[PDB]
RNA sequence: CUACAAGUAGUCAGAGCCCGUUAACGGGUGAUGGCGUGCCUUUUGUAGAAUGAACCGGCGAGUUACGAUCUCGUGCAAGGU
RNA sequence: GAGUCUUGGAGGUAGAGCACUGAUUGGACUAGGGGCCGGUUACCGAAUUCAGUCAAACUCCGAAUGCCAAUGACUUAUCCUUGGGAGUCAGACUGCGAGUGAUAAGAUCCGUAGUCGAAAGGGAAACAGCCCAGACCGCCAGCUAAGGUCCCAAAGUAUACGUUAAGUGGAAAAGGAUGUGGAGUUGCUUAGACAACCGGUCGAGUGACUCUGCGCCGAAAAUGUACCGGGGCUAAACGUAUCACCGAAGCUGCGGACUGUUC
RNA sequence: ACUGGGGCGGUCGCCUCCUAAAAGGUAACGGAGGCGCCCAAAGGUUCCCUCAGAAUGGUUGGAAAUCAUUCGCAGAGUGUAAAGGCACAAGGGAGCUUGACUGCGAGACCUACAAGUCGAGCAGGGACGAAAGUCGGGCUUAGUGAUCCGGUGGUUCCGCAUGGAAGGGCCAUCGCUCAACGGAUAAAAGCUACCCCGGGGAUAACAGGCUUAUCUCCCCCAAGAGUCCACAUCGACGGGGAGGUUUGGCACCUCGAUGUCGGCUCAUCGCAUCCUGGGGCUGUAGUCGGUCCCAAGGGUUGGGCUGUUCGCCCAUUAAAGCGGU
RNA sequence: UGGUGGCGAUAGCGAAGAGGUCACACCCGUUCCCAUACCGAACACGGAAGUUAAGCUCUUCAGCGCCGAUGGUAGUCGGGGGUUUCCCCCUGUGAGAGUAGGACGCCGCCAA
């Protein structure tokens, strides 16, 4: 389960998710990839589900790149507490994903296999996505 | 109606804001003594007829017109020039 | 070169800065018209409140 | 005027009927039409499912003294009392 | 004094970037460590290097605005001082920028603009805070705003070209689908395709893919139809365009009162 | 005292950063840290200087002591937190010193006030320097506390008939974890279900409302299970909703009273259907079932235990529904 | 050439050449002033046998660094709209990156 080895601050602002992705909008390492059409937090749990789904269908053939890394911590308060008395404790890790971001790339399989592997992974993610090719 | 116990924060402190920055505009007439800029360190340097106080305050040593101006490549100064007389 | 400037919209519900500009053109009432010399000063005021006013060129 | 009507009770519009005045582009009543959630207090906000008053009448709350100060007025004025 | 134009300036946000700090992906590459003999391995690896991500407390950069001034110009009438008298120190919602929260709350807490508060009128069925707009009085005059024009209900059963068949309009998601409109790419086809029917027989198309408009399913709550205000509507819905008209206590007209300024 | 009711926990003044929306300012029991000093040089001045780290060589000696060379915007240092600064150094070294001066102070910043900050320049008398000049502590920004009262030193001041004195004044300075840090007193803890008054829906507990984390239900993908076979049945990792019966969050109505659990009596509504009616699929031979679809017409038991809701149990039943009001 | 200034490295690094009578250096000494936490290395005082090897000066170069448009894009003031964690439209404005390009110095004063 991906998370950073250390972090400077354990509790961060949630921030905002306006705009298209700054970078990573083209398939760069792989041949094929899956691109975000919508903005969302993607949890490290969702990245592992998506990774496994595509990797199993490829039969561990070829090669998968995970282009997002869940670096941003998010907090939650304990169940049933009142508001205030300091920020909640660190809960998990997310990657912020804006429209245009290529999330995964695949190489070393056919386009037919790539399409299906990435379709399967798409259903694990909380965003709409499009299959993309390198140029 | 039950109420879950809650913790505490170890934060909640901050010093008084120190009202730093520019106190007179470029092109404004000042009297001698007028504080031009309050700062930590030399964000801006003393130029012509300007002094640097013990806490890095820049002040006019004469009456005249304030000019903030580029000081070489990376730095800035502020100067005071006498009026045309 | 003169401009007939008419206040088409109310200043109610508008930011103070727009309200002030409207009033400084001498427009105190909806559908009032004022005449000013066409210049960069007045054109800029009109620009700032173009949504509130209408301009005939005399 | 009123027994097919849904009403903070009025208001504006309005026939009909009955009157006739401090004589006025009058008075009474009101089919029907439009609009319309009392008053007060307290509130971010009250038609309020918040508060107060059954109704009517009477009574019922910034005063006076002595000081201070300001404005205004008057008398006299480097004096005034 | 203020607005606007012009000119100068301070400042590190949005964005962006990786030059620093921190995080981080892949490749090349190995110092070193771990399995396995001073010897070797699909086990991890610091540095280096190539490429690639990210940041409230990163910045080689860096706006729009806002702010401080100067200078006249055009405009406007405020502004300052002293003294007398207060009230206020529970705010609300809306939009935008943040935090807290679960990027919940008609939540909470700041910033910023508005409205309510302390604002009646028109619209949003009804509805402090939304849209339009500020009520000195009178009028059985007129023009407009938002919002509207089949009937309730004032004004178009307007015009033109399209779309929708779901009462969608007139509440909802992942996702699912030969719904239907428009574009475009492309495989194959009278050297006879595709379907049917023993690779050959039969006579014009047939099959993918992308983008996009409008619909469909997903869609179960408690007194009674019960998110169109109702009737009802296939336009009386949606898109685009055009012109008429209605529509307020806005503006104008006519009459009256008062306040202020100037003469 | 603050307090997303109060109690309990935590906090209370000062400094630095972020939040803070590119002037300044700006909240929350928002996110991070510091302070209540230290230094007689770690101050002043004059003069000289350059750091981290790495590579390579070298006795002891290593990964790393001291030595040498080379590369080296700083990757160091700057008493201490952080930020802003700083390599003509504000960093390092040495000599001489005490300006870590007295009287002040045009003019500014900051600011409700009280305070707080900067300051050229003038005079006195100095330190360093050949001179120019710099010096009224420290790279900058924390290291602090009003008044009253009292102590100590100084004093061309006052001295209750006069001379003194007592005592006061003025200048200097000392005594506060007065830390709840603008300090109520020199001096202060609890219980009240025996309680009372004034108030508040400004503020909690019931019910309602908004929200829907939690809860109940329904879905998507399909890895697996199911001899084989994802989809009879079940469905991981993940993803999307609906509902508003749970626990809560919020504190919007009600504190000049909205009686508060369960049961009894009387129901009525929803359908996510317990039974009965009609069906599709089945890992449906039959009899039984499983699962999904339609369906709310009617029906849906009596007891033991417990205040109980619920639950377990006995015995039945076609069935012993789940929820709202 | 040497001294001494001003100008954002367009001035700098790096690389390859060229030059020295005078000037600037290195260079040669430690008696003297002065000097090294040890060292005449440096600083200081003196000298001229040597040398352009280095500094210095002058050419050439775009590898690094630096400067840098236009267009487009992001963002955004104002005004509207929506399917409202966000998005779209319109009059303005407008980066950063990237790039075309510039650039291996420009301007004084004094002395010889
Ligand atoms: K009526
Ligand atoms: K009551
Ligand atoms: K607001
Ligand atoms: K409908
Ligand atoms: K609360
Ligand atoms: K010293
Ligand atoms: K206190
Ligand atoms: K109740
Ligand atoms: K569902
Ligand atoms: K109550
Ligand atoms: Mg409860
Ligand atoms: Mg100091
Ligand atoms: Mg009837
Ligand atoms: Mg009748
Ligand atoms: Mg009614
Ligand atoms: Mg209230
Ligand atoms: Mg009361
Ligand atoms: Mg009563
Ligand atoms: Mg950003
Ligand atoms: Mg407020
Ligand atoms: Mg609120
Ligand atoms: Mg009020
Ligand atoms: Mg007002
Ligand atoms: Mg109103
Ligand atoms: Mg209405
Ligand atoms: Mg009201
Ligand atoms: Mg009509
Ligand atoms: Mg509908
Ligand atoms: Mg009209
Ligand atoms: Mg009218
Ligand atoms: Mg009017
Ligand atoms: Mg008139
Ligand atoms: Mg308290
Ligand atoms: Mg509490
Ligand atoms: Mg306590
Ligand atoms: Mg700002
Ligand atoms: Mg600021
Ligand atoms: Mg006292
Ligand atoms: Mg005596
Ligand atoms: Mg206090
Ligand atoms: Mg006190
Ligand atoms: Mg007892
Ligand atoms: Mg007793
Ligand atoms: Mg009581
Ligand atoms: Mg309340
Ligand atoms: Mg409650
Ligand atoms: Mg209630
Ligand atoms: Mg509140
Ligand atoms: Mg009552
Ligand atoms: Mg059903
Ligand atoms: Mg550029």
């Amino acid at each position: 389960m991906l998370l950073p080895k250390r972090v400077k601050y354990r509790r961060e602002h949630r921030g905002k998710m306006r705009g298209r992705a700054k970078g990573g909008t083209e398939v760069h390492f792989g041949e094929f990839g899956i691109q975000a059409l919508e903005a969302s937090w993607i949890t490290n749990r969702q990245i592992e589900a998506a990774r496994i789904a595509m990797t199993r269908y490829m039969k561990r053939g070829g090669k998968v790149w995970i282009k997002i890394f869940p670096s941003k911590p998010y907090t939650a308060k304990p169940l049933e507490v009142r508001m205030g008395s300091g920020k909640g404790a660190p809960e998990g890790w997310v990657a912020v994903v804006k429209p245009g971001k290529v999330l995964f790339e695949i190489s070393g399989v056919s386009e037919e296999v790539a399409r299906e592997a990435l379709r399967l992974a798409s259903h694990k993610l909380p965003i709409k996505t499009k299959f993309v090719k390198r140029e | 109606a039950s109420k879950k116990g809650v913790g505490s924060t170890k934060n909640g402190r901050d010093s008084e804001a120190k009202r730093l920055g520019a106190k007179r505009a470029d092109g404004q007439f000042v009297t001698g003594g007028s504080i031009l800029y309050r700062q930590r360190g030399t964000k801006i340097y003393p130029g012509e007829n300007v002094g640097r106080g013990g806490d890095d305050t820049l002040f006019a040593k004469i009456d005249g017109t304030v000019k903030f101006e580029r000081f070489g490549r990376d730095r800035k100064k502020v100067s005071v020039y006498p009026v045309a007389q | 070169a003169k401009l007939e400037i008419t206040l088409k919209r109310s200043v109610i519900g508008r930011p103070e800065d727009q309200r002030v500009t409207v009033r400084t053109l001498g427009l105190k009432k909806t559908n009032q018209t004022v005449v000013h010399e066409d210049n960069a000063a007045i054109r800029g005021m009109i620009n700032k409140v173009s949504h509130l006013v209408s301009v005939k060129e005399q």
